[PDB]
RNA sequence: UCCCCCGUGCCCAUAGCGGCGUGGAACCACCCGUUCCCAUUCCGAACACGGAAGUGAAACGCGCCAGCGCCGAUGGUACUGGGCGGGCGACCGCCUGGGAGAGUAGGUCGGUGCGGGGGA
RNA sequence: CGAUCAACGGAUAAAAGUUACCCCGGGGAUAACAGGCUGAUCUCCCCCGAGCGUCCACAGCGGCGGGGAGGUUUGGCACCUCGAUGUCGGCUCGUCGCAUCCUGGGGCUGAAGAAGGUCCCAAGGGUUGGGCUGUUCGCCCAUUAAAGCGGCACGCGAGCUG
RNA sequence: CGCCUCCUAAAAGGUAACGGAGGCGCCCAAAGGUCCCCUCAGGCGGGACGGAAAUCCGCCGGAGAGCGCAAGGGUAGAAGG
RNA sequence: CUGACUGGGGCCUGUAGAGCACUGAUAGGGCUAGGGGGCCCACCAGCCUACCAAACCCUGUCAAACUCCGAAGGGUCCCAGGUGGAGCCUGGGAGUGAGGGCGCGAGCGAUAACGUCCGCGUCCGAGCGCGGGAACAACCGAGACCGCCAGCUAAGGCCCCCAAGUCUGGGCUAAGUGGUAAAGGAUGUGGCGCCGCGAAGACAGCCAGGAGGUGGCUUAGAAGCAGCCAUCCUUUAAAGAGUGCGUAAUAGCUCACUGGUCGAGUGGCGCCGCGCCGAAAAUGAUCGGGGCUUAAGCCCAGCGCCGAAGCUGCGGGUCUGGG
């Protein structure tokens, strides 16, 4: 008895990194997600890898807008 | 309100939240009594330990 | 008919205790109205037996209300097939929709050939007056054969009647039956 | 279900959303040409320029590049100077453009 | 006999049986039917052969309503193969069947006949059952 | 300060789909031409300019309709945190807190801000 | 820039087997024996009764399936034992279970009698000799009332043989 | 035997088995940037060759298409042409 | 003061569940392409098909690698509580890196293993210190500083061993079940609910009769006891051209049925509690034993009592922190 199976690749450690109400500096990774799970909003970058990132500092404030997708947003101090 | 609380059973194989809850009330030994105030907060601890202590709101 | 059944108002009792207590624990409302009630489990078995979703059911309630309602659904212990939870709907007037019986008129040709008969839809959907409700729809189920099928466009209606499916919707078929003859292949 | 014509709306007005100056919207109808600076963190229409209510006449582009001298006058009397312009589904051309020149002539920064 | 004609993914986790029937727990097309009593897996020899049997004792006419499908791929390794190095090939394919399920419904029969044919079907199955009848709580089901 | 229209936006279908009627004062659009600006992997279809012959047919706008769609209770339950038990086992009960999805009733043929033009 | 340094955090720039001729250190961290837990497999037992059985499901049978018990097979795990638990077979000596081969008792019969079949209760006693093979096992030989099946570390090497 | 995808994996992440499935050991000078333009699959009806399926037309379609290649995530208010 | 933990609030998630909106799988129907059959058939089409069979629609289901949805929860962060052998930082020293059992959620396995592999948790390890469970590391209780010829409780017990009730009340069981196992079976028993007929008299015990042509498909010549094609009524209690013994022939029996004699329950269902069988393994058996039956079992209700190294009381020691 043999087996093809057995091999899986490393956990990438994808999510949500900080949350809404979460005091945040200029660059920090917001989100480390796979596509747009989230989309970038006020203040908000998004690298080639669509990793949401802090803008300026502030605040998190995540926001669903129904179809228009999952927002984040970093609003200022 | 004010809550005398008195340790009846132990914690011993319970889990470790548990006696934690236990400590945040200061309970150390079985037949060990704490007449404490009603915060929603320690309130809450007790409640996480209700099954392993006896409660009476006393004041 | 008329199916008379004492409604009472639960009031915060646990439905684990009225269940326990040979109660039914339900619910009574209409686009006016909502009250939690409970009924006798076994009264309420023996009239809704009788007092199938297809028919009014006056609940007496305590006050002296005689509600003409319909069991518009009913919850049941899968672990049982025991009902737990009742879903009266409060039968005001303003015609609402129910299921009402099939009165077959008539045994099927092909079934009286040796074939078997299923019906598809045991009861009809329809938007009829609160007190005009017929009990029953009779059909010609006789002229069929092993293989013939009728629909929903095919049931004439009483008066006042609003057939609420699909009219090409089938309802009672001739399938062959069931026979051993075709199990020695199977053997 | 959009259009060409809508898809190119969205289009454009996401891409200068996108950047955070004023957007300066500019409705073309057949016979007049609207044009508005607004603040889409406010959704309110800071300056309104508008061929229609000018009452001007002539060649559409005449009125496109007066309009935007208008839009560009009541503009600076409020201040805003930097300003993100929106050709919305039109080409940046013909009276769209004229109007554009007639801002940043018009003392408009963009 | 009953087994699914593919399937995305061959082999299958075992997986619980706890809780109640979620489906298929009303009369629905026969007139009476063999509700399970005690969660357990069905084989497709175990599903024929109550179907078999109920077919034989009807031994003409009636209607029989198969109300569960053996597509849950049943795995068994090799006749003494130790433990490990790979999981065991398809034995069969099984029928999840929790408490509450109506296994089956024969219809186009007298009383009598499907009674005593849903309880031969019965022995033929390894589970506690309880032959039924299409209920009002069938009828508002 | 109200009605209409035109631009925007927000809420993300209760907002849609579908059918129905309706608007030309104005706006918008259709529309008239293609010399110009510009353009067609061909085409003035589209885009672009000049324009006003006619039309709201279309579109678009508004108002009606629940056929579809979408929203959706209340109860009840699944489930479950926790504490208990039971079961040979598969698994199952009970107390406390939480609590669905489905379905039912029922509801929705949008609401909202900003700025313009018109009107009252 | 030169990597299948791919055994891919890459021991050399550079490397295969064999040992019953073996040896040392360790291990019950781990195998073969046994024991142990499970009972898949196995033996046995019941459920349904399709069908057979002139007919007649059940004298005898018992399709397809189901539910059990035992723990003697082959197995699974690796739990004691690798500063040792000697492993098949035969012999001697037994003892025990009954899922009874005969002997005892009985039921039913497709039991005329006789002879049988099946099941039930039953472990007191018995269960032969030989050929072949290391064999157990099996076949055969001649019998027998019968020529039982198994446990006892597949009993028994501080009892023997090898 | 290294890395990617999914489940396993118990709604944070991480999470084992010689567990259940597939991949990679490249490729693109455009398959990169930017501006501008367009929106698919599919279904129906009509259409010379010509079809089931070429190209064309109209009609219905939120994406079920496509997005170089495994899967997934994402995506037409584009990352698609 | 930041800790564990707790409350408030914010948000993140796709699990259980559920559902079929995607992907599949899928049972039966409608519908119907299309292929299959029959003719009509080649002049090419057309009918019929109880054939298979798209797509679609209906009803009904499944999914670890499906999700229109979706918890309970968990994660994080802010605020608050929280002074603890709490927390953080900086250094020195470690050991450990063979774990195991139990519970729960999973995989593998055979939904086997005192199995293996994971997650959450606990205990042992290291607590083989203590009470119970007879004996027993992880099951129940409970964290052993010491002493005392003190007291209160935990689980567990209170008939003797063995301390505490042959304690009290209400039931059930008769199997020593208790004090071993399943399907399946069973007039076991106790309690239920459900329906029938019950005096225009029940079951029941009896008593008395109980059919005719005679033939149908007539044929292994039995109108009825035989493979069935049948089932007119008739005889003033009306009793079927039968259930079964003789009948490839009559018999005669008996039943349903006719009433009467007795004269009150009887008849049949489903549910539940506790029981029976099902139930055979190997040295001598056994609930730990003795024994135990309105229990000394099981269930329910109590009260009291016993019961540890738990706690309390006294005394003592010692460590940290404060005076």
């Amino acid at each position: 008895g043999s087996t093809r199976n057995g091999r899986d690749s490393q956990a990438k450690r994808l999510g949500v990194k900080r949350y809404e109400g979460q005091v945040v500096r200029a660059g920090n990774i917001l989100v480390r997600q796979r596509g747009t799970r989230f989309k970038p909003g006020k203040n908000v970058g998004m690298g080639r890898d669509f990793t949401l990132f802090a803008l300026v500092d502030g605040v998190v404030e995540f926001q669903d807008r129904g179809r228009l997708g999952r927002y984040v947003h970093v609003r200022p101090l | 309100p004010r809550l005398k609380v008195k340790l009846v059973k132990s914690p011993i194989g319970y889990p470790k939240d548990q006696k934690a809850a236990l400590k945040a009330l200061g309970l150390r030994r079985l037949q060990q009594e704490r007449v404490l105030e009603d915060t929603p907060a320690i309130r809450g601890n007790v409640e996480k330990v209700a099954h392993l202590v006896r409660v009476e709101v006393v004041e | 008919m008329e199916y008379r059944l004492k409604a009472y108002y639960r009031e915060g009792e646990k439905p684990s205790a009225l269940r326990r207590a040979g109660k039914l624990p339900g619910v009574m409302y209409n686009r006016h109205l909502n009250r939690k009630v409970y009924v006798d489990l076994v009264e309420f078995d023996k009239v809704f037996r009788q007092a199938s979703i297809h028919h009014v059911i006056v609940l007496e309630l305590p006050d002296g209300q005689s509600l003409p309602t319909l069991v518009r659904q009913v919850n049941l212990d899968k672990r049982r097939r025991r009902p737990e939870h009742v879903d009266f709907f409060v039968l005001s007037d303003e015609p609402v929709e129910m299921y009402v019986p099939l009165r077959f008129v008539g045994t099927p040709a092909g079934v009286r050939a040796g074939g078997v008969l299923q019906e598809i839809h045991r009861d009809i959907l329809v938007k009829v007056s609160p007190r005009n409700i017929p009990e029953f729809i009779e059909v010609d189920v006789s002229g069929l054969e092993i293989g013939d099928s009728l629909h929903a466009s095919d049931l004439k209606l009483p008066p006042g009647v609003e057939l609420a499916v699909s009219p090409e919707e089938t309802i009672a078929a001739v399938v062959p039956p069931e026979d051993v003859e075709k199990l020695a292949e199977e053997a | 279900r959009l259009t060409a014509y809508e898809r190119r709306k969205f289009r454009v007005r996401n891409r200068i959303k996108r950047t955070g100056r004023l957007r300066l919207s500019v409705f073309r109808s057949l016979k007049h040409i609207y044009a508005q600076i607004i603040d889409d963190e406010k959704g309110v229409t800071l300056v309104s320029a508008s061929s229609l209510a000018l009452k001007l006449k002539g060649n559409k582009t005449e009125v496109a590049r007066q309009v935007g001298r208008a839009l560009a006058e009541k503009a600076l009397a409020l201040g805003i100077k930097q300003v993100a312009f929106d050709r919305g589904p039109y080409k940046y051309h013909g009276r769209v453009k004229a109007l554009a020149e007639g801002a940043r002539e018009g003392g408009l920064e963009f | 006999m009953l087994m699914p004609r593919r399937m995305k993914y061959r082999k299958q986790q075992r997986g619980r049986l706890k809780g109640a029937t979620k489906g298929g727990d009303y009369v629905a097309f026969g007139d009476y039917g063999l509700v399970a009593l005690e969660p357990a897996w069905i084989t497709a020899q175990q599903i024929e052969a109550a179907r078999v049997a109920m077919v034989r004792h009807f031994r003409r006419g009636g209607k029989i309503f198969i109300r569960i499908f053996p597509d849950k791929p049943y795995t068994k390794k090799p006749l003494e193969v130790r433990m490990g190095k790979g999981k065991g090939n398809v034995e069969g394919y099984v029928a999840v069947v929790k408490p509450g399920r109506v296994m089956f419904e024969v219809a186009g029969v007298t009383e009598e006949q499907a009674m005593e044919a849903l309880r031969i079907a019965g022995h033929k199955l390894p589970i506690k059952t309880k032959i039924v009848r299409r209920d009002a709580y069938d009828e508002a089901q």
